[PDB]
């Protein structure tokens, strides 16, 4: 009984994220190459929700345009927005609220209830 | 949806503190505004009507080519159209006032505003126009406050959608 | 997140609707007992602390093998958590009080209370209990204040209770 | 991901052997049909914007309840959503178009989609009919191009369909 | 520092938007109870040194043995501390008041509270006596609002020193 | 962050003192004018998006360069900035005009605003010429409205004027 | 900028690796084409002003109240500007062209092209309509190759703009 | 895995934009080129056995010891498993030659190769010698673009094995 | 990033015309080459590993102390890194080579790193010089393949020249 490889990805739908592409934001970085990590950290960081222009947060994004913020800076301002408590925390259990921030934050899930604790 | 009692309730919630005197203050801003906010509201709800067709028909004033043969403005169907939404906007405002928040503006109205209008090539300026003429409207059934409180929403909209 | 005025907006909403007179009337009412509210809300947050640590003494006077070895409080540690809950628990009651519906509560709160007690092996018996002490005395409290103006605080009170109620049955 | 030669490949591979020479004829061909290939793709993302625009129109003409108070696709911000959602759709069939091969949009695109669909309430028959309105307007333009060389784009014009019919069946 | 207007500003600050109708709401509910909360600033500021020797004192009525020798409560430069301890809480909600937030109160006393008590081994105990008796004195000077508003305040440190 | 109130504890707070008689009554009238000083905010927010559009147009007639090829407004990506810019300027302004102090326009935004546009080659002198235009039109408004009760507001408009200023400069 | 060069280098770049075969393919395509694409720069370089003026006028004949006094399309200033705006259309589309790469187009024209237009009230529609017009008559200077490349970037931007 | 198409569709996918011309050039780069790579994969795949052959031999030419009692290439089990390993890399070789990039060989034979050979003590160098004699013969059939492809894809490996 | 087509563009950009035909020259010819400049990056891709280790060796044996406890490339962790670095440098060199344009290899690579290495200790002139001895072997393929049509390679082995040099001298 064969199996190609990437059978057990392909199977179980991870084959996107299974091996995941990192991005990075590099120095002297062009216009297009920060609109990709934007597009990306929205994508992770967020949840997979669609995020509508109303959505956007500009003074975030400005920063990290500039050099004044890392990308993980970035991150903890997304993190911190009527935007990510709206969805995520404020119509969710600390429960669920804290294994989403896993993932998100860290590709992992909990791996065990002390850590929930 | 945010109003100013869901929005102090967030800010406790978040710190992890019970409401303390800060947000009660708020909350009573919040329940002396509402008697003139509801006024207004009873005021535009009864006129709906006749702001929405005074409206409507304006925005045909200041854009006439729209009611030619092959325009938006042009057959019925989009006319009924063009009343519709007009009298949506109105429903939510008469919503915020009595919500005392923009929460329903923003949810129904505001949010994805921009892509809708893109796709089926919607031009906000229409809308802008139906809104300034009510805004008119408005100013000679209210007065004080409540009509105060109607502007301030209107307004909110406008900006919105410039 | 949602409260009696919200609700009732989104309610018309699907309806397609302007708010009904009738349900105007609804929340002119409840404006009108804002300021009664409001008080209501003062004295739970203003008593907090009491109203917790006096539920608990007689939370355990009544469950002592809660407090023994091998019991669920025990030891210090699970202690301070059951504490907490209570607290918490509260805490979310009154906003919902002054919201004026349960939703919050509901939503941050109760949603997933009773599984995860259970994994955990909290008798959730117990925690019902205990919401309900905490009922009582917070009652004691709203209803029986210092410096307020003397009126009627019925219909609060019960409304507040539904609250507490609707707490310990998800839980339970 | 995968595509037409790459999946030969896989499948040779299975059976542990160097690729049949009937095999390599396959891939050889597919080559020659390449410039038509790429034709058709280009014909879709010039036109992208449109053909969505159209089918919209026509889905929420014949579907008038969707942009009702209560629908789906009401109100604003879900109506967006819903555009959003043909857009990424097409993309995919385009993407797979180029590939020759439905598993890129298959994995991506389809997987997990009924089951969005589901908890949002969303009716699946709908979304599916929007994409039919869709797979016609966009052949309309693969098949009826402007200073293309004249020839027989059929054999691309079908499987587009088939692309167009996976993502079809799979949401509804 | 949190005060109403503070956290209205902050938030509207975090979203990215223009304060709104929302907030002013808010915004008009400190200012309208700020005349009570001023009134009651006025009261405390006025009888603060009585208040003060009141608390002190009753502080040792119930907790006797602090005056032994060998004790906290003993010579005078405990006495004295004791003394200005008091005073700064009282200092404090005064502000509290004024500025219609439990801010002052949080970041000057309440912040670290625990521990420097614990360092120090104060019991919280004593402090709570002192703020009680107090509130018991100011029950007679105020009353309606004005009073509430004291309490609230006065309460608060209960709270967070229990 | 800091406002009118605020500010006088913290003063006298290292004092070691209870407020001063004096300083009470400045808080005193500042509460009473709270109506006006409301309105005057809700003027600029109520208006905000014309403020701009207006001061911009006006900004690019005289600096035609800043649109050309080669200028600082150009191409539309930066153009887009430059709006967004002025925008935010604006918010700040009117948050300080409610707190009644300068301190978090200062911080939030002016704090390094002249390097930063330094850095990029933006031409601090225009953007600050751009503020002043704002401000006009902005004290427009906030001088001119109709349904509020007439009276006199230039004690406001001048604090406004103020925080506009302090903002020119420190861009400048 | 994004070019086919430039993005292979990047995607080689992030993963840490050497141009491999892979990448070289991909390049060698893009050069390929260049013969094709710079032929079709030489030719609307050359016949850009007609294109222009034609696409203009077209536009007013599509708009006609846009000539009509106090309108857009009125008064000199406001011609000069939307001549000024189609040249550079074209002018980026020809660097998009000799580039071998969306790039140019992206970063100059459609990068904030929304807010831009949305501040001035200038309606994607107009735009459109020049570049149609000039698409049409690019399909008789060009032909085979050269002119598909002329088309798709031509596209690419209606799309944008829609 | 990473094949010129592959790439492209991933890019474009990540950016969530169409694929536009910049793709199409690469992806026209990729089928171009196609037919001298598909004409070395019929080369190959035709002396494969020769190849390998020869190859194995080499290999033991060049390390004599090897195949002493006692050694790595001693006994039949291990010479069968020499075998077939080269007979793998060539396999994936042609493979890669034909889907238009390193993608099958990375997979299949790259990732996890240093463990792999760690853990049972498979030298590269063996490896090594195998391919350069392919190579060596491969320059024999082949000729021009076709002997290039070749060359790339072995190569590749050479340098991912040292 | 940047490369030679892009960057002419830039350039006219700014002029805010169209390009001009004496430039469009430039990139004609640019094309016309392609081919020859693909196989030189082929080149050193092939060889990468082999170009590496050779230059090492030498480093090596010249440089002595290097690889005495004391010296910067003792002891294993460092070598790795020493040798890490080569390549890095080499694989930007590459990029450029193909780009035809240094930007890339100024901006990613080489912008900062004199100073690192100053403060880590490690001996600049040290680094150069391997950068150049593998400058050498590098060119050494570049210049002597099998396979490749016979023909001038010369105009872009100089150009590989000064991408290696403008990595030396400012590491140096
Ligand atoms: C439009 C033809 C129909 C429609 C669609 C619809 N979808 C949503 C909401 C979502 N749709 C998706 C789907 C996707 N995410 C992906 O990445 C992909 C492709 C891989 C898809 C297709 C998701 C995730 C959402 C949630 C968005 C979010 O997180 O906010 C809605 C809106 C529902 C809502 O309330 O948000 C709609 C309307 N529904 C119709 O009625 C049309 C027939
Ligand atoms: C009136 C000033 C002009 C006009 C309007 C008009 N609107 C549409 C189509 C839509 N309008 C809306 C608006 C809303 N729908 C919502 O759900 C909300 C939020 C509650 C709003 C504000 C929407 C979303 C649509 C699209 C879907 C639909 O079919 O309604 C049209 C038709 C456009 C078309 O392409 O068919 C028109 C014409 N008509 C006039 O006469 C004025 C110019
Ligand atoms: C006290 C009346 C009873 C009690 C409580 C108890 N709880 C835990 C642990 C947790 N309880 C919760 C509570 C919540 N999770 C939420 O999201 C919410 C609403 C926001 C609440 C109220 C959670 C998260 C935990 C798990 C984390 C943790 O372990 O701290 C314990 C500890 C269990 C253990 O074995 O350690 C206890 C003891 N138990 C009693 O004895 C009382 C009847
Ligand atoms: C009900 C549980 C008990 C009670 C309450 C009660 N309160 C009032 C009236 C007022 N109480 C307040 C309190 C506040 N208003 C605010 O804005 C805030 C937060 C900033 C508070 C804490 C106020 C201002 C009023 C109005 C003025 C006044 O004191 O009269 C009443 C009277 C009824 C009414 O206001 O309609 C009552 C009954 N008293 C009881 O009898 C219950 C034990
Ligand atoms: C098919 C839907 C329609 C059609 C297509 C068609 N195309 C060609 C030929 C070519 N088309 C291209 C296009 C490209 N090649 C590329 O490299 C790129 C990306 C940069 C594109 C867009 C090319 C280069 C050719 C070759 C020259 C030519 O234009 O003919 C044909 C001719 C047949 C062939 O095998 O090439 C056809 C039929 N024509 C139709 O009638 C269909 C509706
Ligand atoms: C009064 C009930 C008892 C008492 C008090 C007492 N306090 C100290 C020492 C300290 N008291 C404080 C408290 C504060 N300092 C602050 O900055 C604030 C916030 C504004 C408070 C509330 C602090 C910090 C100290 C530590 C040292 C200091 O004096 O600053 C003492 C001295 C105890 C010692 O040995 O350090 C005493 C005794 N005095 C009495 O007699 C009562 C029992
Ligand atoms: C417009 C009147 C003038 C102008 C503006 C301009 N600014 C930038 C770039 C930036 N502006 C800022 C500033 C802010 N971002 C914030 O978060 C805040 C509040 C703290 C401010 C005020 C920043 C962060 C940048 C850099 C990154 C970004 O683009 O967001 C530009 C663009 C410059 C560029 O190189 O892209 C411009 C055009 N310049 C003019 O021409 C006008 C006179
Ligand atoms: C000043 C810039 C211009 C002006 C202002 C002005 N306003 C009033 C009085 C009031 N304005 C308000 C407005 C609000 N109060 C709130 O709580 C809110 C937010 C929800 C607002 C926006 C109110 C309620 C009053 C009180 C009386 C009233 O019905 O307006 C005055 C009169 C003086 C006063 O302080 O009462 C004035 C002068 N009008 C002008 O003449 C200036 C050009
Ligand atoms: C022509 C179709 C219509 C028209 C055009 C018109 N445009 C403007 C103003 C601007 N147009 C642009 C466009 C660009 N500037 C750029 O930097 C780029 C990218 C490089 C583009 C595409 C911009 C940015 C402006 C604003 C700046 C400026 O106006 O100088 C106007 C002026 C409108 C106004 O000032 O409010 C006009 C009128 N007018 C016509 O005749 C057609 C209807
Ligand atoms: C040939 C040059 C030398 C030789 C080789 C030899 N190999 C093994 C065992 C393995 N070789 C591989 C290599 C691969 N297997 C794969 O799956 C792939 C990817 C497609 C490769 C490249 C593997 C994985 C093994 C280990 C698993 C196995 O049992 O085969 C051996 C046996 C090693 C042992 O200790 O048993 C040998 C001897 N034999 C010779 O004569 C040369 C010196
Ligand atoms: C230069 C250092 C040496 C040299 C080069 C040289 N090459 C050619 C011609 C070609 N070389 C290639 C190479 C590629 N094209 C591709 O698409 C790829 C990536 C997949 C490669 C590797 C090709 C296709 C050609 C054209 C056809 C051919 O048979 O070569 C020449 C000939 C001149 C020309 O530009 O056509 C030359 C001179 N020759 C040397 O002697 C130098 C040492």
């Amino acid at each position: 009984e064969a199996t190609p490889d990437a059978a057990a990805q392909t199977k179980l739908g991870i084959t996107a994220v299974a091996p995941d592409q990192a991005v990075e934001l590099r120095p002297n970085f062009g216009e297009a190459e920060v609109q990709a990590v934007i597009r990306a950290a929205y994508k992770q960081i967020f949840g997979n929700t669609y995020i509508l222009e109303a959505d956007r947060v500009v003074i975030a994004e400005s920063l990290l345009r500039n050099g004044s913020i890392s990308v993980r800076e970035f991150v903890r301002l997304l993190a911190k927005s009527d935007l990510y408590r709206d969805r995520f925390f404020r119509t969710a259990s600390n429960n669920r609220f804290i294994e989403l921030n896993f993932k998100h934050f860290l590709g992992r899930a909990p791996y065990s209830q002390a850590e929930i604790g | 949806m945010k109003t100013v009692i869901t929005e102090v309730i967030a800010s406790a919630d978040s710190q992890g503190r019970f409401l303390n005197n800060t947000e009660l203050q708020a909350a009573n801003g919040r329940f002396q505004r509402a008697t003139a906010s509801m006024e207004a509201a009873r005021a535009l709800t009864s006129n709906a009507d006749s702001l929405v067709k005074g409206a409507v028909q304006e925005v045909y004033n200041k854009f006439p080519y729209l009611t030619q043969p092959g325009q938006m403005g042009y057959g019925d169907t989009n006319q009924a159209k063009c009343a519709r939404d007009i009298s949506h906007y109105l429903r939510f405002i008469t919503y915020s006032l009595v919500a005392g928040g923009t929460g329903p503006l923003d949810d129904y109205i505001v949010a994805g505003l921009r892509e809708v209008n893109r796709t089926f090539n919607l031009s906000p300026s229409w809308y802008i126009e139906a809104l300034k003429h009510i805004k008119g409207k408005v100013g000679s059934q209210l007065s004080g406050q409540p009509l105060t409180e109607a502007n301030a929403y209107i307004d909110y909209c406008i900006n919105a959608l410039s | 997140m949602q409260d009696a005025f919200t609700k009732a907006i989104v309610a018309a909403d699907l309806r397609g609707s302007f708010l009904s007179e009738q349900e105007l009337n609804q929340l002119t009412n409840l404006v009108k007992e804002s300021n009664k509210r409001l008080d209501a809300v003062n004295a739970i947050t203003g008593n907090a602390a009491e109203i917790i640590s006096d539920a608990a003494h007689k939370l355990f006077a009544e469950q002592t093998d809660l407090i023994r070895p091998g019991g669920n409080a025990y030891p210090n540690r699970r202690m301070a958590a059951c504490l907490r809950d209570m607290e918490i628990i509260l805490r979310y009651v009154s906003y919902a009080l002054l919201a004026g519906d349960a939703s919050v509560l509901e939503d941050r709160c109760l949603n997933g209370l009773k599984e995860t007690y259970v994994a955990l092996g909290t008798p959730t018996r117990s925690v019902a209990r205990a919401v309900q002490l905490m009922k009582e005395t917070a009652i004691g409290y709203v209803n029986s204040p210092s410096g307020v103006t003397r009126g009627d605080c019925s219909a609060l009170v019960n409304e507040a209770a539904t609250y507490f109620d609707k707490a310990a049955a998800s839980i339970a």
